[PDB]
Formats: C-alpha cells, structure tokens, sequence
C-alpha cells in the first residue's frame, strides 16, 4: 500500500480556490 | 531507502488522529499550491507519498512544532 490516503472536512480547514483564474487540464 | 515510507506512515498515523487546525490548514496550503492532491465532493484527501523530498522536510517540519522563549 505505496500510498496513505488522509480524509479532512472541508470544515476543519480552508481551501483557496473560489474564484478561480482558469483550469486549463 | 525503506525509511521514507516509515517518514509516511508514522506522519499518516499521526495525521489521522491530529485534530491541530493550525496545521492543517498549513499542511493542505502546502500540498493545495502543488497540486499534488483530489478535493471530493466535500472532503480532502491527499497522500504523504505524493509530498515532494523538499516538500517532506517541511512537511514533517509542521507536526514538530514548538515554541521559541
């Protein structure tokens, strides 16, 4: 298991990404 | 080369007991300006295997936190 996914409410932080410039792939 | 893992695992188990939003919120600012994660419908989830060399010495670096006096 190479990998450890780790799971945190949305709540309990703050992701910048609300008006954003432009996806692009 | 088997103690990189180790430096995960020990993070992620830590990480997942760890309720320290201070960091957090400075962790997933880290990982979030890289890239290296995949935001669900509502949740946040990344992987320590994803972190970068330089991005793992400042990773494990918030965890040992501290206080200069």
């Amino acid at each position: 298991t190479n990998k450890l996914p780790v799971s945190i409410p949305l709540a309990s932080v703050v992701l910048p990404s609300r008006a954003e410039r432009a996806r692009s792939t | 080369d088997k103690a990189y893992l180790d430096e995960l695992v020990e993070l992620h188990r830590r990480l997942m007991t760890l309720r320290e939003r201070h960091i957090l919120q400075q962790i997933v600012n880290l990982i979030e300006e890289t890239g290296h994660f995949h935001i669900t419908n509502t949740t946040f989830d990344f992987d320590l295997c994803s972190l970068d060399k330089t991005t793992v010495r400042k990773l494990q670096s918030y965890l040992e936190t501290s206080g200069t006096s």
